[PDB]
């Protein structure tokens, strides 16, 4: 029966974000003696949906799954799964599956409004994948709400969404700054689409926070290796790993789980892309 | 019965630095605990710490209780300061 | 007997370098259907030496091990190991254990001399861990040889070694540039200890390659997100993954192995920290 | 019997872009091959490709041979250009 081995299906562990997430997982699943069967998901409904099955076949006492969009059906096979599943840094409406992640709406919101008081008029959003319920229903959500709630033109084209690259982070700041009405500020999810933006406008001659007051997401090491250093949202890529497994563990080792759905703390880490 | 600290690590108590103390604290034999802003969870747990979101700034409090308190308050004081934590 | 599962003991997969190494491994060990049992090594002789044992106990048809210093003894338990081991992007004198990696001496050498012709006088080295036989016996080796061989003062203190951080990459450029005799150039292993150096001198007011002509190692994405963009050594973090397993696989699936010890190609990728 | 190409991907043929073609090429039924600078290894292999260190620049040559050549030369031409490779 129980094999003391917990699979996990993460997108691409080339990705720093997801990287520090292993450590998250790896590091506790060890404390609590379970070999983690890593397995790259490459975000694809069959790559996901299949790969799972096996975690299951090659019997593993649980599964901490991850996606940038844990889909309607997905849940079903997931609700079905004979072994415990604990969605990590991923999200799906129903709460039906435990899920450790950070508070993605409000975090989005805070920086936005905490830009506006920096005497801020025309703000902007630059996130990736507007499909991911992690984006369009969350970081925009907050981007918008703190925005509306303080009467402002929620300009449905003040938001462009390159992938999760630096190159696109500069390339978005361009097509957004091609526009007549130029932005007193900018928001961004991808921690490095922040550099994509700083050395972004900084390449068409424009000082920060001098010309633009920027902010972003994650706070990951990448938020230091820049000039200005980047002022961004703090999310614990690892911490999500940590409290993820501890939680699956709590389920795998019949312990009494408190909240099946968690949201570790989040603060703002202002380096320099903000005054 | 304990100590009191002022978090010095700019990435608070997260990352391994976190999975680090939950560790030591795991060991012992006392009813350890972390006292951060009103709130306070056994230190012998991960979630609780991680859940308290303890950044770089505040005053924190160790909470040792049971046949091997003192020893912890010290394996730990010596522990977090060793790891760039409070002081 | 054979479990179709290959363990791997890598230092810290928070580390980008090692990160893209999973993909390396993960991605082929899948093509060739083996579940990889990741396991963080955190560079420590017991963390290493033990962790192994288990790959072995929880029977896994092979092991691609990694370290920044695969030690004397290490080999012994390794030579002993009843299962195939294929050292990756790691090194140990004897060739006794297959080993896929890139050519660490000469690569070091090339940039050094390919700095010198850039009309270069007083060069410099800034690598991490001078213990790692991967450094002191290799990147310095080449740093030195191309250096001597073209008569130059191989100044045993023109080389400082912070860890593998950005912060230390700036902090080394300082203590090296505190010196009377200032460097027409600089070498560095850690791809990000390059940024550590560019925004390093660039912080005490000094243009690149204007004031200093810098170069470095890996070429990993981090070698684009900087201004100047960083001119550095190209090593395939993933590719090492790839040809690593394919090789273990060749051993695990009794195929005829060509060379037990490989060294995938390496070139120079000059962005801008070089003129 | 084949084609000929000029590598456009600035990170040559490494990363998945590599594990990508070894793939397609894996499939087929022909004696595929990669011709890069004199040297040339079956494309149905990883090492060989990876070992040839094929950066962004050079002319490369596909090498199709056997009952399903043509099909490859095309699943592949369509393959690498699809993946930002040669053209």
């Amino acid at each position: 029966k129980k094999t003391t081995t917990v699979g996990v299906i993460i997108p691409d562990i080339s990705n720093i974000f997801y990287a520090e997430l292993a450590r998250g997982i790896e590091d506790i699943a060890t404390m609590y003696k379970y070999n983690i069967i890593l397995s790259n998901s490459d975000q694809n409904q069959d790559k996901e949906l299949h790969l799972l099955n096996n975690m299951l076949g090659k019997q593993v006492d649980g599964i901490i799954f991850m996606s940038g969009n844990v889909t309607e059906e997905h849940v079903e096979e997931l609700k079905k799964s004979p072994v415990p599943v604990v969605l990590a840094a991923s999200i799906e409406s129903t709460n039906q599956i435990p899920s450790v992640t950070i508070d993605y709406e409000q975090a989005a919101f805070d920086a936005v409004q905490s830009l506006i008081d920096s005497g801020h008029k025309n703000i902007a959003f630059v996130s990736g994948t507007l499909e991911e319920p992690i984006n369009h229903a969350k970081k925009v959500k907050g981007y918008k709400r703190a925005l509306t709630e303080s009467g402002l033109p929620v300009r449905d084209s003040y938001i462009v969404e390159g992938d999760y690259t630096y190159d696109s982070g500069i390339e978005a700041v361009e097509k957004l700054l091609e526009e007549d009405e130029k932005p007193t500020a900018i928001f961004v999810g991808t921690d490095e689409m922040a550099l994509g933006v700083i050395h972004g406008a900084q390449d068409r001659g424009l000082n920060v926070p001098n010309d633009l007051e920027i902010i972003g997401f994650d706070n990951t090491r990448l938020s230091t290796m820049v000039r200005p250093q980047l002022t961004s949202v703090v999310q614990p890529m690892y911490d999500i790993g940590a409290v993820a497994m501890r939680l699956l563990t709590k389920y795998m080792n019949k312990e009494t789980v408190d909240s099946s759905i968690v949201q570790l703390p989040h603060r703002i880490e202002f380096r320099q892309s903000t005054k | 019965a304990q100590k009191t600290f002022t978090v010095t690590a700019d990435s608070g108590i997260h990352a391994r630095p976190a999975t680090t103390l939950v560790q030591a604290a795991s060991k012992f034999d006392s009813d350890i605990n972390l006292e951060f802003n009103g709130k306070t969870v056994n230190l012998k747990s991960i979630m609780g710490v991680m859940s308290l979101g303890i950044q770089k700034g505040a005053t924190i409090t160790i909470s040792a209780e049971g046949s091997d308190e003192a020893d912890a308050l010290a394996a730990l004081e010596d522990t977090m300061s060793k790891e760039g934590l409070g002081e």
